[PDB]
DNA sequence: TGCCGTTACAATGTAACAGTGG
DNA sequence: CCACTGTTACATTGTAACGGCA
Protein backbone atom coordinates (compact mmCIF):
# COMPACT_ATOMS: atom_id res chain seq x y z
CA UNK A 1 0.00 0.00 0.00
CA UNK A 2 2.77 2.43 0.88
CA UNK A 3 4.65 1.64 -2.33
CA UNK A 4 1.48 2.20 -4.33
CA UNK A 5 0.81 5.41 -2.44
CA UNK A 6 4.27 6.74 -3.23
CA UNK A 7 3.68 5.82 -6.86
CA UNK A 8 0.16 7.29 -6.79
CA UNK A 9 0.59 11.07 -7.13
CA UNK A 10 3.00 10.77 -10.04
CA UNK A 11 0.65 8.43 -11.85
CA UNK A 12 -2.37 10.59 -11.10
CA UNK A 13 -0.70 13.78 -12.30
CA UNK A 14 0.47 11.95 -15.41
CA UNK A 15 -3.05 10.68 -16.05
CA UNK A 16 -4.55 14.13 -15.61
CA UNK A 17 -2.00 15.75 -17.90
CA UNK A 18 -2.59 13.09 -20.55
CA UNK A 19 -6.37 13.43 -20.24
CA UNK A 20 -6.14 17.18 -20.68
CA UNK A 21 -3.78 16.81 -23.64
CA UNK A 22 -5.90 14.20 -25.42
CA UNK A 23 -9.21 15.94 -24.69
CA UNK A 24 -7.65 19.07 -26.15
CA UNK A 25 -7.34 16.85 -29.20
CA UNK A 26 -10.32 15.07 -30.69
CA UNK A 27 -8.56 11.74 -30.21
CA UNK A 28 -7.96 9.76 -27.04
CA UNK A 29 -4.50 8.22 -26.86
CA UNK A 30 -3.77 4.73 -25.59
CA UNK A 31 -0.10 3.98 -26.30
CA UNK A 32 3.32 5.53 -26.69
CA UNK A 33 3.26 4.27 -30.27
CA UNK A 34 -0.18 5.84 -30.68
CA UNK A 35 1.27 9.12 -29.45
CA UNK A 36 4.15 8.75 -31.90
CA UNK A 37 1.77 8.33 -34.80
CA UNK A 38 -0.35 11.28 -33.66
CA UNK A 39 2.87 13.27 -33.67
CA UNK A 40 3.50 12.14 -37.24
CA UNK A 41 0.06 13.29 -38.37
CA UNK A 42 0.77 16.53 -36.55
CA UNK A 43 3.98 16.99 -38.54
CA UNK A 44 2.17 16.16 -41.76
CA UNK A 45 -0.55 18.69 -41.03
CA UNK A 46 2.16 21.22 -40.16
CA UNK A 47 4.16 20.71 -43.35
CA UNK A 48 0.91 20.89 -45.31
CA UNK A 49 -0.45 24.03 -43.65
CA UNK A 50 2.89 25.78 -44.02
CA UNK B 1 -8.46 -4.08 37.55
CA UNK B 2 -11.12 -4.21 34.85
CA UNK B 3 -12.93 -1.11 36.10
CA UNK B 4 -9.96 1.09 35.19
CA UNK B 5 -10.14 -0.23 31.64
CA UNK B 6 -13.86 0.54 31.70
CA UNK B 7 -13.09 4.16 32.56
CA UNK B 8 -10.55 4.25 29.74
CA UNK B 9 -13.29 2.92 27.46
CA UNK B 10 -15.46 5.82 28.59
CA UNK B 11 -12.70 8.27 27.67
CA UNK B 12 -12.38 6.66 24.25
CA UNK B 13 -16.15 6.75 23.79
CA UNK B 14 -16.34 10.48 24.46
CA UNK B 15 -13.51 11.05 22.00
CA UNK B 16 -15.38 8.99 19.39
CA UNK B 17 -18.52 10.99 20.10
CA UNK B 18 -16.68 14.25 19.44
CA UNK B 19 -15.20 12.92 16.21
CA UNK B 20 -18.62 11.73 15.09
CA UNK B 21 -20.19 15.16 15.46
CA UNK B 22 -17.25 16.63 13.56
CA UNK B 23 -17.75 14.25 10.65
CA UNK B 24 -21.51 14.69 10.45
CA UNK B 25 -21.23 18.48 10.47
CA UNK B 26 -18.57 18.31 7.75
CA UNK B 27 -20.85 16.23 5.53
CA UNK B 28 -23.72 18.64 6.19
CA UNK B 29 -21.52 21.47 4.97
CA UNK B 30 -20.31 19.52 1.94
CA UNK B 31 -23.82 18.63 0.70
CA UNK B 32 -24.66 22.06 -0.73
CA UNK B 33 -21.27 22.64 -2.31
CA UNK B 34 -21.52 19.34 -4.15
CA UNK B 35 -24.98 20.32 -5.35
CA UNK B 36 -23.81 23.62 -6.80
CA UNK B 37 -20.43 22.44 -8.11
CA UNK B 38 -22.03 19.68 -10.14
CA UNK B 39 -22.33 22.39 -12.82
CA UNK B 40 -19.19 21.11 -14.56
CA UNK B 41 -16.93 22.79 -12.02
CA UNK B 42 -16.20 19.58 -10.15
CA UNK B 43 -16.05 17.45 -13.30
CA UNK B 44 -12.35 18.02 -13.90
CA UNK B 45 -11.69 21.66 -13.02
CA UNK B 46 -11.95 21.73 -9.24
CA UNK B 47 -11.32 18.01 -8.68
CA UNK B 48 -7.57 18.10 -9.22
CA UNK B 49 -7.25 14.66 -7.67
CA UNK B 50 -3.45 14.97 -7.86
CA UNK C 1 4.18 28.62 16.91
CA UNK C 2 0.84 26.84 16.61
CA UNK C 3 -0.84 28.48 13.59
CA UNK C 4 1.03 28.85 10.32
CA UNK C 5 1.09 32.45 9.10
CA UNK C 6 0.09 33.24 5.50
CA UNK C 7 1.37 36.45 3.95
CA UNK C 8 -1.29 37.18 1.35
CA UNK C 9 -3.88 36.79 4.11
CA UNK C 10 -2.29 38.49 7.11
CA UNK C 11 -1.09 41.35 4.91
CA UNK C 12 -4.61 41.92 3.63
CA UNK C 13 -5.75 41.83 7.23
CA UNK C 14 -3.19 44.48 8.14
CA UNK C 15 -4.13 46.69 5.21
CA UNK C 16 -7.81 46.47 6.10
CA UNK C 17 -7.08 47.15 9.78
CA UNK C 18 -5.01 50.21 8.99
CA UNK C 19 -7.58 51.53 6.53
CA UNK C 20 -10.32 51.05 9.10
CA UNK C 21 -8.26 52.85 11.74
CA UNK C 22 -7.56 55.73 9.36
CA UNK C 23 -11.24 56.01 8.50
CA UNK C 24 -11.82 56.11 12.24
CA UNK C 25 -9.47 59.10 12.52
CA UNK C 26 -6.54 57.29 14.09
CA UNK C 27 -3.18 58.76 13.03
CA UNK C 28 -1.70 55.88 11.10
CA UNK C 29 1.59 57.61 10.38
CA UNK C 30 4.35 59.08 12.53
CA UNK C 31 4.30 62.40 10.63
CA UNK C 32 2.94 65.35 12.59
CA UNK C 33 2.78 67.46 9.43
CA UNK C 34 -0.56 66.81 7.79
CA UNK C 35 0.86 66.81 4.26
CA UNK C 36 3.27 63.92 4.77
CA UNK C 37 0.65 61.93 6.65
CA UNK C 38 -1.88 62.46 3.86
CA UNK C 39 0.68 61.51 1.22
CA UNK C 40 1.61 58.33 3.06
CA UNK C 41 -2.05 57.45 3.59
CA UNK C 42 -2.75 57.98 -0.12
CA UNK C 43 0.21 55.75 -0.95
CA UNK C 44 -1.30 53.14 1.36
CA UNK C 45 -4.73 53.53 -0.26
CA UNK C 46 -3.28 52.98 -3.71
CA UNK C 47 -1.08 50.27 -2.20
CA UNK C 48 -4.05 47.91 -2.01
CA UNK C 49 -3.53 44.41 -3.37
CA UNK C 50 0.11 44.25 -2.23
CA UNK C 51 1.47 42.33 0.77
CA UNK C 52 5.15 42.67 0.02
CA UNK C 53 4.86 46.45 -0.23
CA UNK C 54 2.30 47.07 2.50
CA UNK C 55 4.82 45.44 4.82
CA UNK C 56 7.47 47.90 3.64
CA UNK C 57 5.00 50.77 3.92
CA UNK C 58 4.41 49.76 7.51
CA UNK C 59 8.14 49.56 8.17
CA UNK C 60 8.69 53.04 6.75
CA UNK C 61 5.63 55.16 7.66
CA UNK C 62 3.87 53.26 10.48
CA UNK C 63 3.01 55.03 13.73
CA UNK C 64 5.27 53.59 16.47
CA UNK C 65 2.56 53.28 19.14
CA UNK C 66 0.14 51.13 17.14
CA UNK C 67 2.59 48.29 16.52
CA UNK C 68 1.55 46.32 19.59
CA UNK C 69 -2.18 46.77 19.01
CA UNK C 70 -1.83 45.73 15.40
CA UNK C 71 0.28 42.74 16.44
CA UNK C 72 -2.25 41.51 18.98
CA UNK C 73 -5.15 42.16 16.64
CA UNK C 74 -3.42 40.02 14.01
CA UNK C 75 -2.68 37.34 16.60
CA UNK C 76 -6.37 37.20 17.51
CA UNK C 77 -7.40 37.25 13.86
CA UNK C 78 -5.08 34.34 13.09
CA UNK C 79 -6.28 32.29 16.05
CA UNK C 80 -9.93 32.93 15.23
CA UNK C 81 -9.35 32.16 11.56
CA UNK C 82 -7.82 28.79 12.34
CA UNK C 83 -10.33 27.92 15.07
CA UNK C 84 -13.46 28.84 13.11
CA UNK C 85 -13.08 25.85 10.80
CA UNK C 86 -14.32 23.15 13.20
CA UNK C 87 -17.27 23.22 15.56
CA UNK C 88 -15.41 22.01 18.61
CA UNK C 89 -12.77 24.71 18.21
CA UNK C 90 -15.28 27.51 17.69
CA UNK C 91 -16.25 29.85 20.52
CA UNK C 92 -19.78 30.88 21.53
CA UNK C 93 -20.26 34.45 22.77
CA UNK C 94 -23.00 35.32 25.26
CA UNK C 95 -24.04 38.25 27.46
CA UNK C 96 -24.54 37.80 31.22
CA UNK C 97 -26.43 40.07 33.60
CA UNK C 98 -24.10 41.89 35.97
CA UNK C 99 -25.08 40.12 39.24
CA UNK C 100 -24.84 36.67 37.67
CA UNK C 101 -21.52 37.54 36.08
CA UNK C 102 -20.24 38.93 39.36
CA UNK C 103 -21.06 35.75 41.27
CA UNK C 104 -19.73 33.46 38.55
CA UNK C 105 -16.49 35.39 38.33
CA UNK C 106 -16.26 35.42 42.10
CA UNK C 107 -16.30 31.65 41.97
CA UNK C 108 -13.76 31.54 39.12
CA UNK C 109 -11.15 33.74 40.84
CA UNK C 110 -11.76 31.91 44.10
CA UNK C 111 -11.10 28.54 42.51
CA UNK C 112 -8.43 29.76 40.09
CA UNK C 113 -10.34 28.35 37.13
CA UNK C 114 -11.44 30.05 33.95
CA UNK C 115 -15.05 30.80 33.13
CA UNK C 116 -15.21 27.71 30.96
CA UNK C 117 -13.53 25.53 33.58
CA UNK C 118 -15.65 26.92 36.42
CA UNK C 119 -18.92 26.44 34.56
CA UNK C 120 -17.88 22.95 33.43
CA UNK C 121 -17.12 21.98 37.01
CA UNK C 122 -20.38 23.44 38.28
CA UNK C 123 -22.46 21.68 35.62
CA UNK C 124 -20.63 18.44 36.33
CA UNK C 125 -21.47 18.79 40.01
CA UNK C 126 -25.12 19.49 39.11
CA UNK C 127 -25.16 16.35 36.97
CA UNK C 128 -23.55 14.40 39.78
CA UNK C 129 -26.24 15.65 42.17
CA UNK C 130 -28.87 14.51 39.69
CA UNK C 131 -27.25 11.06 39.61
CA UNK C 132 -27.03 10.93 43.41
CA UNK C 133 -30.74 11.63 43.63
CA UNK C 134 -31.40 9.37 40.63
CA UNK D 1 -12.00 -3.38 23.66
CA UNK D 2 -15.60 -2.82 24.72
CA UNK D 3 -16.67 -6.33 23.78
CA UNK D 4 -13.53 -7.73 25.39
CA UNK D 5 -14.33 -5.97 28.65
CA UNK D 6 -17.98 -7.03 28.52
CA UNK D 7 -16.95 -10.65 28.02
CA UNK D 8 -14.47 -10.47 30.88
CA UNK D 9 -17.22 -9.04 33.05
CA UNK D 10 -19.50 -11.91 32.10
CA UNK D 11 -16.83 -14.46 32.96
CA UNK D 12 -16.27 -12.63 36.23
CA UNK D 13 -19.99 -12.71 37.02
CA UNK D 14 -20.18 -16.46 36.41
CA UNK D 15 -17.14 -17.22 38.56
CA UNK D 16 -18.39 -14.96 41.35
CA UNK D 17 -21.74 -16.77 41.31
CA UNK D 18 -20.13 -20.19 41.59
CA UNK D 19 -17.90 -19.00 44.44
CA UNK D 20 -20.99 -17.77 46.24
CA UNK D 21 -22.21 -21.34 45.85
CA UNK D 22 -19.04 -22.75 47.42
CA UNK D 23 -19.38 -20.20 50.23
CA UNK D 24 -22.84 -21.54 51.01
CA UNK D 25 -21.50 -25.08 50.96
CA UNK D 26 -18.74 -24.05 53.37
CA UNK D 27 -21.31 -22.57 55.76
CA UNK D 28 -23.32 -25.80 55.72
CA UNK D 29 -20.16 -27.80 56.40
CA UNK D 30 -19.37 -25.45 59.28
CA UNK D 31 -22.71 -26.19 60.90
CA UNK D 32 -22.11 -29.91 60.40
CA UNK D 33 -18.67 -29.72 61.98
CA UNK D 34 -19.96 -27.78 64.97
CA UNK D 35 -22.40 -30.63 65.51
CA UNK D 36 -19.54 -33.10 65.08
CA UNK D 37 -17.46 -31.38 67.76
CA UNK D 38 -20.47 -31.39 70.09
CA UNK D 39 -20.79 -35.13 69.56
CA UNK D 40 -17.09 -35.60 70.27
CA UNK D 41 -17.36 -33.78 73.59
CA UNK D 42 -20.45 -35.75 74.58
CA UNK D 43 -18.68 -39.03 73.87
CA UNK D 44 -15.66 -37.93 75.91
CA UNK D 45 -17.85 -37.11 78.90
CA UNK D 46 -19.61 -40.46 78.58
CA UNK D 47 -16.21 -42.19 78.61
CA UNK D 48 -15.09 -40.43 81.76
CA UNK D 49 -18.29 -41.17 83.66
CA UNK E 1 -43.29 11.79 13.45
CA UNK E 2 -40.01 10.39 14.75
CA UNK E 3 -39.30 9.12 11.24
CA UNK E 4 -39.11 12.80 10.30
CA UNK E 5 -35.64 12.58 11.82
CA UNK E 6 -34.47 9.87 9.43
CA UNK E 7 -36.22 11.19 6.34
CA UNK E 8 -34.70 14.58 7.11
CA UNK E 9 -31.15 13.50 7.93
CA UNK E 10 -30.99 11.20 4.90
CA UNK E 11 -31.66 14.12 2.57
CA UNK E 12 -29.22 16.39 4.38
CA UNK E 13 -26.63 13.65 3.89
CA UNK E 14 -27.46 12.81 0.27
CA UNK E 15 -28.53 16.12 -1.28
CA UNK E 16 -32.01 14.84 -2.13
CA UNK E 17 -35.22 16.34 -0.79
CA UNK E 18 -37.56 14.84 1.78
CA UNK E 19 -39.91 13.23 -0.75
CA UNK E 20 -37.21 12.17 -3.21
CA UNK E 21 -36.32 9.06 -1.21
CA UNK E 22 -38.57 6.07 -1.92
CA UNK E 23 -38.75 3.21 0.56
CA UNK E 24 -38.23 0.66 -2.24
CA UNK E 25 -34.99 2.23 -3.46
CA UNK E 26 -31.46 1.61 -2.21
CA UNK E 27 -28.98 4.14 -0.90
CA UNK E 28 -25.92 2.47 -2.40
CA UNK E 29 -26.95 2.82 -6.05
CA UNK E 30 -30.44 4.31 -6.23
CA UNK E 31 -29.50 7.45 -4.30
CA UNK E 32 -26.02 8.04 -5.67
CA UNK E 33 -24.40 7.70 -2.26
CA UNK E 34 -21.15 5.83 -2.70
CA UNK E 35 -19.03 3.84 -0.28
CA UNK E 36 -17.73 6.84 1.64
CA UNK E 37 -21.13 8.52 1.53
CA UNK E 38 -22.96 5.48 2.86
CA UNK E 39 -20.53 5.23 5.77
CA UNK E 40 -21.11 8.92 6.45
CA UNK E 41 -24.88 8.50 6.22
CA UNK E 42 -24.97 5.60 8.67
CA UNK E 43 -22.67 7.44 11.05
CA UNK E 44 -24.85 10.54 10.93
CA UNK E 45 -27.86 8.36 11.69
CA UNK E 46 -25.93 6.93 14.63
CA UNK E 47 -25.12 10.43 15.82
CA UNK E 48 -28.69 11.70 15.47
CA UNK E 49 -30.26 9.04 17.70
CA UNK E 50 -27.37 9.03 20.21
CA UNK E 51 -27.09 5.27 19.83
CA UNK E 52 -24.69 2.67 18.43
CA UNK E 53 -24.86 0.38 15.40
CA UNK E 54 -22.22 -2.35 14.91
CA UNK E 55 -20.75 -3.03 11.49
CA UNK E 56 -22.87 -6.10 10.85
CA UNK E 57 -26.20 -4.43 11.55
CA UNK E 58 -25.05 -1.28 9.80
CA UNK E 59 -24.43 -3.13 6.54
CA UNK E 60 -28.12 -4.13 6.24
CA UNK E 61 -29.38 -0.57 5.74
CA UNK E 62 -28.75 -0.33 1.99
CA UNK E 63 -32.49 0.12 1.44
CA UNK E 64 -34.48 3.18 2.44
CA UNK E 65 -36.90 1.36 4.73
CA UNK E 66 -34.19 -0.25 6.83
CA UNK E 67 -33.16 3.18 8.12
CA UNK E 68 -36.38 3.32 10.14
CA UNK E 69 -36.77 -0.42 10.61
CA UNK E 70 -33.88 -0.64 13.07
CA UNK E 71 -34.89 2.69 14.61
CA UNK E 72 -38.53 2.09 15.45
C1' DT F 1 13.19 39.49 26.02
C1' DG F 2 9.92 39.17 21.83
C1' DC F 3 6.59 36.49 19.83
C1' DC F 4 2.44 33.76 20.38
C1' DG F 5 -1.39 31.66 22.05
C1' DT F 6 -4.99 32.53 25.27
C1' DT F 7 -8.49 34.63 28.14
C1' DA F 8 -11.92 38.24 29.27
C1' DC F 9 -13.61 41.38 28.36
C1' DA F 10 -16.07 46.03 25.22
C1' DA F 11 -19.16 47.95 21.45
C1' DT F 12 -22.18 47.40 18.03
C1' DG F 13 -25.18 45.02 14.95
C1' DT F 14 -29.13 41.40 14.10
C1' DA F 15 -32.40 38.01 14.30
C1' DA F 16 -35.82 36.22 16.83
C1' DC F 17 -39.16 36.09 20.40
C1' DA F 18 -42.61 38.38 23.79
C1' DG F 19 -44.97 42.08 25.24
C1' DT F 20 -47.94 46.14 24.76
C1' DG F 21 -51.59 49.09 23.30
C1' DG F 22 -54.88 50.80 19.62
C1' DC G 1 -55.22 42.01 14.15
C1' DC G 2 -51.50 45.03 13.85
C1' DA G 3 -47.66 47.81 14.87
C1' DC G 4 -44.01 49.20 17.79
C1' DT G 5 -40.88 47.99 22.03
C1' DG G 6 -38.33 45.31 25.18
C1' DT G 7 -35.41 41.39 25.54
C1' DT G 8 -32.10 37.37 24.54
C1' DA G 9 -28.77 35.12 22.06
C1' DC G 10 -25.79 35.23 19.46
C1' DA G 11 -22.00 37.33 15.97
C1' DT G 12 -18.17 40.41 14.78
C1' DT G 13 -14.03 42.89 15.72
C1' DG G 14 -10.67 44.96 18.81
C1' DT G 15 -7.79 45.16 23.11
C1' DA G 16 -5.27 44.44 27.45
C1' DA G 17 -3.24 41.20 30.34
C1' DC G 18 -1.07 36.50 31.32
C1' DG G 19 1.64 33.12 30.64
C1' DG G 20 4.50 29.86 27.70
C1' DC G 21 8.68 29.48 25.09
C1' DA G 22 13.22 30.27 22.20
P1 LIG H 1 -15.85 3.61 -0.63
O1 LIG H 1 -15.13 3.49 -1.96
O2 LIG H 1 -16.42 5.01 -0.44
O3 LIG H 1 -14.68 3.67 0.45
C1 LIG H 1 -15.14 3.69 1.80
C2 LIG H 1 -13.98 3.75 2.77
C3 LIG H 1 -13.08 2.52 2.58
C4 LIG H 1 -13.18 5.04 2.54
C5 LIG H 1 -14.56 3.73 4.19
O4 LIG H 1 -15.30 4.91 4.48
C6 LIG H 1 -15.47 2.52 4.32
O5 LIG H 1 -16.56 2.49 3.74
N1 LIG H 1 -15.02 1.47 4.99
C7 LIG H 1 -15.84 0.30 5.25
C8 LIG H 1 -16.03 0.07 6.72
C9 LIG H 1 -14.69 -0.15 7.40
O6 LIG H 1 -13.66 -0.28 6.75
N2 LIG H 1 -14.70 -0.12 8.73
C10 LIG H 1 -13.50 -0.24 9.55
C11 LIG H 1 -13.81 -0.08 11.01
S1 LIG H 1 -12.34 -0.15 12.06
Amino acid sequence: IQSLTARAPVWLAAQDTLNQLCEQSGETLASSNDVTEYMQQLLEREREAT
Amino acid sequence: EMENVQKKLRKLERDYYQIREQVVSAKAGWCAVMRMVKDNGVERRLHRRE
Amino acid sequence: MKYQQLENLECGWKWAYLIRKHQEGEPITKYIENSAAHAAVDKLIKLESEPVRVLEWIEQHMNPDLFNRMKQTIRARRKRHFNAEHQHTRKKSIDLDFPVWHRLSALSQRRGNTLSETIVQLIEDAERKEKYAN
Amino acid sequence: SHKQLATEQYRHVEMARELAEQSGASSDLETDHQAASDHLNLVQTAMRQ
Amino acid sequence: TIEERVKKIIGEQLGVKQEEVTNNASFVEDLGADSLDTVELVMALEEEFDTEIPDEEAEKITTVQAAIDYIN
